[PDB]
């Protein structure tokens, strides 16, 4: 079920990446890190994302 | 459905490739058939000598 939805939706969120990167320069590309961890994932989030 | 593949696999194969993947698994009805036809008894209206 995971590959199917993946398969069938991946083109939108290339787009919707693409446009979320052209706001960032190339020096903010290659050096923002996740340091402090905020963003973490749920175990229960993850499965039911995909 | 039957052989777990995804639309974006098998959109680039043909008819022939398709049908050996369904006959390797042990699906046989990839075949379409061919109605028999039947004369009418009488001459059709407005169709003089057919």
């Amino acid at each position: 079920a995971c590959r199917d939805k993946t398969s069938a939706n991946w083109r939108g969120y290339s787009v919707l990446v693409s446009r979320y990167r052209s706001l960032i320069p190339n020096e903010l590309f290659e050096s923002l890190r996740n340091i402090s961890g905020e963003y973490n994932i749920n175990p229960q989030d993850e499965h039911s994302f995909f | 459905f039957l052989t777990n593949t995804t639309y974006d696999i098998v959109n680039n194969d043909t008819i022939d490739v398709l049908k050996m993947k369904l006959r390797n698994q042990g699906w046989p009805f990839v075949e379409r058939y061919n109605a028999v036809e039947i004369d009418m008894s009488v001459e059709p209206l407005r169709s003089p000598g057919q």
